[PDB]
């Protein structure tokens, strides 16, 4: 009765759990329960609990995850229920999903930085293998760089984990080329707070060595010294349209456009000169 | 029924404060309304409200044809300050 | 069928989001779903999802709050299902609970101080509304000063709200006094960090100027420079063992006691000399 | 069955990586216990496990005995640098 699934990669992530509030109240205020499930990303505990989610008889799922393949495409597509994806990419888009552009926000974010003069611009992904970061997010860097007439060389691209450590390590990295960056955008504020700390480690300024601007906006932005630049990601939101959206397939009510890109846009803080 | 604000909250008209402003504009049977930057959004749908993206320093100006219009424009106007969402 | 209700002042939160995973966890290990409810802290919606709860005839209940009344013990007792009290502080001790014993933990951490030379210590706690700051975090703290000899004097106690923002205040109202405190002791890591960028800010020094030790160790801890000293609260471990002890009470096995306390311990730094 | 190992991750046995471990020695009949500081504990057991606080740097001794007790400890081992608990 009136109950409806999510499954989610990590709960206690700064991310998901905001994400998981927005789609709880929603739900609250529809009087909808919530069976929440963590799957760690692993595919085949992805799959599992969508069956499994079935089994309890919900009415309807919200999925967040970073690798959404075929498979989970025609599983989205073949289950009973309703389900609706958030803060996720789909390629195909088929699945009704609730996010922002990733991919002009980063754009977005080059831009700025070479409307200032930056030429040696380097970007902190999260794992390739998920398509927000290699299809996405990577994408709008590189048209924002080929937009300025700036070639792509694959140095300035580090590859970090979301963590707070691989953030620290991808600074190291890049402060070990030949040729350095002037500045960094980071997929994301934790990894974007490991980068700051390392170059602060090594003796350098931010801003004034470096230009460091994060992706989110999440609290963490305002917990670091200098505060961080970052691309805002109204990520409650994400959580509250995309179970509101739910509620709607739920009801048959009317639905204009399955695929929703909440606004994007850049809060510059003293991450950036 | 109809007033302008500005929006003085950091995080604009999003989450939790967000959430909470539209179900005060649910607990109504007039239609409240909420323009902002010429586009129009139903004050008591989640998904226009925060597909508007709102940041600080906005001017939106909340409407409400009804019955209980006047009351409406009351309790929102609570909400607005109550949440400190603007002014 | 199996599944147990778990009632949250806020999922969002870095704190109760871990505390959150470690229940899922066990509950997933034991078959048990989740239906996750956030409260907000508000009395009236705490007792009403409780009996909300009811109603979808839950087996059992993980509650986690910060004011736990004579009226929440009643109703905990009463309720036909057990009910598992999680980071929580329940003066009268009733109701099956896990957690650390923070009077001990606030102890240690001010006699470290003592130890260290410091005369005048300083303690930022939570809402001395809730009992986990009144009377345990603040009593170990009063007994750790009475029994160095030195004596307790109010103006070296801020009140927080657990806020990043209300650490940034508590730094600058203790700093405002005309005896200042030469360490400060935080009931929480998130108001640790407010207190050293607020210190830094007027442009002290840590450890140099000041001793800064935080509570709980949450990733936190690590992203802030200097590195947080902290008391270790095994936050994932409560919830963990907090759902744990339900399934023995759901599945009516054998209870070797129902008030549990985890070890804690304390993580130095370099916010401490 | 029996080995010690010195723990090697900074957060000790606590959290996933220590519901990981207990969840390893579960999937076998034999008894398996964990030895700390004097004190053992059931490795199937979440409460005896975390209740023992094992912090970085300590020293833990693993039995097992039983039918497949062997295959315990080799699961286990497994897990324990599976997990980078220790070595």
């Amino acid at each position: 009765t009136t109950t409806v699934g999510v499954i989610i990669p990590d709960i206690s992530s700064i991310f998901y759990s905001e994400l998981a509030r927005g789609i709880e109240d929603i739900a609250t205020m529809y009087k909808y329960n919530i069976i929440l499930s963590n799957s760690d990303q692993n595919m085949e505990k992805e799959l599992h609990l969508l069956n499994t989610m079935l089994g309890k008889q919900v009415d309807g799922i919200v999925f967040m995850g970073g690798n959404i393949t075929d498979e989970h495409v025609a599983e989205f597509k073949r289950s009973p229920v309703p389900i609706v994806l958030a803060a996720s990419v789909e390629e195909q888009e088929e699945t009704p999903s609730v996010a922002i552009d990733y991919e002009q926000a980063i754009y977005d974010a080059v831009k700025l930085l070479v409307d200032k003069g930056h030429t040696d611009i380097a970007f902190v992904s999260g794992p390739m293998a998920e398509p927000i970061n290699r299809s996405k997010k990577l994408q709008g860097y590189k048209r924002a760089l080929e937009e300025a007439n700036l070639p792509f060389n694959e140095q300035f691209v580090a590859e970090g984990d979301y963590t707070y450590d691989s953030g620290l390590e991808a600074l190291q990295h890049l402060m070990s080329l030949d040729k350095k960056p002037t500045a960094i955008l980071s997929a994301t504020d934790e990894m974007a707070l490991g980068i700051i700390h390392a170059a602060q480690d090594q003796g350098l300024s931010i801003p004034e060595d470096l230009d460091i601007i994060g992706f989110d906006n999440t609290r963490l932005s305002l917990m670091v010294r200098p505060q961080l630049s970052t691309v805002v990601q109204p990520t409650y939101d994400i959580g509250a349209v995309a179970m509101r959206l739910l509620t709607k397939l739920m009801n048959k009510e009317p639905v204009e456009e399955h695929i929703v890109e909440l606004p994007h846009r850049i809060e510059l803080r003293k991450s950036t000169k | 029924a109809q007033k302008t604000f500005k929006v003085t909250a950091d995080s604009g008209i999003h989450a939790r404060p967000a959430t909470v402003l539209v179900q005060t504009a649910s607990k109504y049977d007039a239609d409240v309304n909420l323009e902002y930057n010429g586009k129009t959004v139903n004050l008591k749908s989640i998904m226009g409200v925060m597909s508007l993206g709102i940041a600080k320093g906005a001017e939106i100006t909340i409407s409400a044809s009804g019955a209980d219009e006047n009351d409406a424009l009351n309790a929102l106007e609570e909400t607005m300050k109550s949440e400190g969402l603007g002014e």
